């Protein structure tokens, strides 16, 4: 009985399959992927942010040169200058007029927003994605359980055991390279650590916010300072972190494909609604109901009464309940067009109860498995009026004859006439 | 074993690894005859020449 | 002058290339890629490791039963059990002797040994390569730095701006799914976290060491203590960690393709020769040496004295040095059929010093360029006798005529003959 079910891709809504184990009572499912948590497979390859120009404080020798050297922190620009007069709060102060000194040095560091607003590179691989699914099954009634995907992971929570996936749908709305911002992930094509381009993304680049080493490519250019005054002119380019802000590109989370959600957490995409997934489960036998205990309900009839052309369960039909004992009686439509609202029908003997479902075809001509008994609600629906609210139950559109059927066989008719005329030539020939 | 021309290693227990340069050893092509000294040709190629030849 | 090479992967040789800078002396290269450490993108799947059925101590109610509940410790198996008399110091000590019950309990949990000796699994991508690569530049003489392979990454450690691949070749020794042990890592199909049969491999799959949550399927079944006596009998499969160190697979880096070297360490697989990278480089102009300084040594002359047909730098050719100053001079054969161990030859007022190589070519029939003055030093060479020691510095075999020129040419002069008795066949005839 560990029933197998292709199982389409799509987060909030029950799939009500149905156990046919041969001997004893079908049990339904309920089978609802709350979500699609991805978590791909990733690298943290370097944190980006806006510089700070954190200026180390300028040399000022008053009467001859002072060669600067090339300290080894990150773009450690530093020239020296000469030919000031430094105006330091009594006018000058070197009493030199050319010999007069300045050796300006700044490097680049990661601001104090690098440790908390940074945008964030990775390599993304593929991973393996989750879902916390709930089954209300059966008669068990409960179990909300966090799963995976690879197709011989079972997860022993609640009573059943259920085996997942591998889902075909291989789309990783990540692509291979991602920026990542706070909340905002961006499938961009990061340069590169240790390569950006100054004012383009990337302009500082640390390997995470404690790495003291780093990429700093930020066209530091120091000038010299005018008019014999102390400062430093730093000619920097504002970061690529900076722009990225707001001349950036939109989020993935409004500009993904096949319908997901984003979190920086553990980097999943939720809720991918896209393809179908190899579900199989193993249930506890003791769940189930042997078949001499539940009613057998046959010699019955069902028909819609006021079928709703849509996605909401607005479609209806009364059963003609033909029963021998009294009691539940689970239910499903083995079809796929019908969508039913209800696992489970009470039963006195032999009475009538109405369900709910939903459908895509105007003549919705779907078997109905009342507990090992089947039956066509064969009629027609209606379309409604009020379209714009969340996502659907019906799921199941597929192609939905007044002008085809006699139609094509009368357009056959034409040349099914050929063959009748043709060869028959051949008899008024001989 | 076989040793290849681009070479091979060798474990001779958690004793460390080794390892080997294995080129020729068959003597290439000297020429004073007329073809038996050819099988160094074939001796350094014992898979192209047999079809080569 | 930028300099860009493709570039052999193979991990201990140079590859003195040559700077052929147009205006200024060229300058020798001296690449030797001491490493291939690669550090693919992975994930810690699980950990595994024996079991420890770390036995709860058993409840025994004298008069009466003691229902067991699942409690949710890792496979939590206990089953009650009746018709005991249980021996303990003073023979029996419960009174009853068919309503003494005895309830077993018995978890698994991970040994201490899981903390330290245990195998471990990952999911694993590919990630980015490395390598130390030490150049004892021109006359810089020295720079060892670690860089990485992804073409645009630069590391200025030295005075040299250097960017290295992609490499073409890539070919991943790791599997995608890997299991590690110590030192000895195995590119295995681990079954997964969650599913592992008991007795096979990842009977017990811990998240990590610190997870006290974790899959253990082991089979363990508690049966009845015999004969009215205190014990626990566990029947359980040895773990698939007992196997897997004994009836196990080989290790990679004992069976791995093209040349690997393995850690337990950042997960790289080191020394990977195989296929080329494009490494391009940015010399500093300071280290150049200008044309008008460096001895012109055209009208020369090379020969080879000992040529040896082999791998280590067995061939020699003295060079008739024909100079006009007195200096060093950069050397290097531009074809790759002979490989130098001179970079660099110091000359007189036109001398001659031989040089160091090795070739593949019974007719060495290489360019060799003594700072811009190109040569042919043609010869002949003689194999060696006693190879079996580590790897060469030849790595240039490619096809290498003495009865194949005429003989070709032979065989074509009977079809040549063809076309000059034929159509003089059509001037017999006219
Ligand atoms: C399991 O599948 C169910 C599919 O509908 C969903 O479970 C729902 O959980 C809700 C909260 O636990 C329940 O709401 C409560 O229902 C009771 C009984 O009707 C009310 O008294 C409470 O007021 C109401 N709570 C609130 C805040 O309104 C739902 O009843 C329950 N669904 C059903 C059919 O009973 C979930 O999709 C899923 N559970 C998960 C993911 O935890
Ligand atoms: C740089 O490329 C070089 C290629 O040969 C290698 O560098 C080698 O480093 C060794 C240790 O620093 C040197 O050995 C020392 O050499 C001096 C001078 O000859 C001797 O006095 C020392 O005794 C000797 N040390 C020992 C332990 O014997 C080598 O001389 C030096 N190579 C050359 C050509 O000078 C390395 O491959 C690479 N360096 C790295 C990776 O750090």
């Amino acid at each position: 009985y560990e029933h197998t079910a292709v199982m389409p891709n799509k987060v909030g809504i029950p799939y009500k399959a149905l156990v046919e184990r041969p001997g004893y009572a079908p049990v339904h499912l309920q089978i609802q992927l709350v979500n699609t948590r991805i978590i791909p497979s990733t690298n943290l390859e370097y944190i980006t942010c806006k510089y700070k120009t954190k200026v180390p404080s300028p040399v000022v020798k008053c009467c001859g040169a002072t060669q600067c050297t090339s300290k080894p922190h990150p773009d450690y620009q530093c020239q020296v200058f000469t030919g000031v007069y430094p105006f330091m709060w009594g006018g000058a102060y070197c009493f030199c007029d050319t010999e007069n000194t300045q050796m300006s040095e700044a490097y680049v560091e990661r601001s104090e927003e690098c440790s908390i607003d940074h945008a964030k590179a990775y390599k993304v691989h593929t991973g393996t994605v989750q879902a916390m699914v709930n089954i209300t099954y059966g008669s068990v009634s409960w179990r909300s359980a966090d799963v995976y995907v690879n197709g011989e992971t079972p997860a022993k929570i609640g009573d059943a055991k259920l085996i997942i996936g591998p889902l075909s749908s291989a789309w990783s709305p990540f692509d291979n390279k991602v920026v990542v911002y706070g909340h905002e992930v961006y499938n961009y094509d990061f340069p590169e650590y240790g390569t950006g381009k100054a004012g383009s993304f990337g302009d500082l680049q640390s390997r995470t916010s404690t790495s003291n080493d780093l990429y700093a490519n930020t066209n530091l250019k120091l000038q010299r300072p005018q008019a014999g005054i102390v400062h430093t002119p730093f000619t920097q380019a504002p970061s690529g972190f900076e722009r990225w802000k707001r001349d950036k590109g939109a989020p993935l989370n409004d500009v993904a494909p096949f319908g997901c959600s984003i979190a920086l957490e553990p980097l999943r995409a939720e809720n991918c609604a896209v393809g179908s997934i190899p579900i199989s489960i193993d249930i506890p036998d003791a769940a189930f109901t042997r078949i001499s205990e539940t009613p057998t309900v046959s010699d019955l009839e069902c028909k819609i009464t006021e079928c709703t052309y849509a996605s909401d369960f607005g479609g209806i039909a009364t059963v003609a309940y033909k029963s021998s004992k009294a009691g539940n009686c689970p239910i499903h439509s083995p079809s796929g067009v019908a969508v039913i609202k209800e696992n489970d029908v009470t039963l006195a003997e032999s009475g009538s109860f109405t369900f709910h479902f939903s459908t895509a075809n105007i003549h919705p001509a779907f078997k109905l498995q009342v507990c090992t008994s089947a039956v066509t609600c064969k009629g027609d629906c209606k379309p409604p009026k009020d379209h714009i609210v969340d996502y659907p139950a019906q799921h199941t559109e597929s192609f939905t004859w007044s002008w085809l059927k006699v139609l094509v066989g009368g357009t056959s008719a034409f040349i099914v006439l050929g063959l009748i005329a043709t060869a028959v030539v051949a008899l008024v020939l001989f | 074993f076989t040793v290849t021309g681009e070479g091979l290693e060798y474990t001779w227990g958690n004793h460390p690894p080794k390892r080997v340069w294995a080129q020729e050893s068959g003597e290439g092509n000297p020429h004073g005859w007329p073809h038996e000294v050819v099988v160094y040709y074939y001796n350094r190629y014992p898979l192209t020449t047999i079809i080569g030849l």
